[PDB]
């Protein structure tokens, strides 16, 4: 499977690190990689990966990007989510987005749409929401929306 | 403010 990773508003220095270290990882794994950078914008496309690889690389890109722990937690949360949904449907379209407010997960799986949005939330909470979403899908629900805001 | 995204 092929995967795209995107960063907005990294410093030049940080983006350079991401590029360099994504390259290294990929060539160590013998896989094709496309990196695109404009002002404020970095995008990485890797093409035929075992999921486990993909999720490793994404994690290291984030480290290389010098993101703080709150961002890193959400990255790990996103890791768990991507996995669990792929376990349900290997052909699900999964878009996970992280920013300074929180995290948002969009899944399209056959004719099933799932949207999960979180602000100021623990990684644990996200997992639990994902498992619940999957329960609903498993019981035949077509659409599941979840929204959570820490207090 | 940073945004990160993983797709596909």
């Amino acid at each position: 499977g092929s995967v795209t990773f995107e960063f907005e508003n990294l410093s030049e220095e940080a983006a350079e690190k991401v590029k360099k270290y994504v390259k290294e990882v990929a060539e160590k794994l013998g896989v094709e990689v496309k990196v695109e950078e404009e002002e404020g914008k970095l995008k990485i496309y890797v093409e035929n990966l075992k999921e486990e690889d993909a999720l490793d690389i994404f994690k290291y890109a984030a480290l290389a990007a010098e993101l703080d722990q709150e961002y890193l937690d959400m990255v790990e949360a996103a890791i768990k989510a991507y996995h669990l949904f792929k376990e349900y449907d290997e052909n699900a379209t999964i878009e996970i987005t992280i920013d300074d407010e929180g995290i948002e997960v969009k899944v399209e799986s056959g004719d099933r749409v799932v949207t999960l949005k979180f602000k100021n939330v623990s990684k644990e909470e996200v997992e639990e929401a994902v498992k619940e979403a999957l329960k609903q899908l498993e019981a035949g629900q077509k659409k599941v929306e979840v929204e959570v805001e820490g207090g | 403010g940073q945004r990160i995204r993983v797709r596909i």
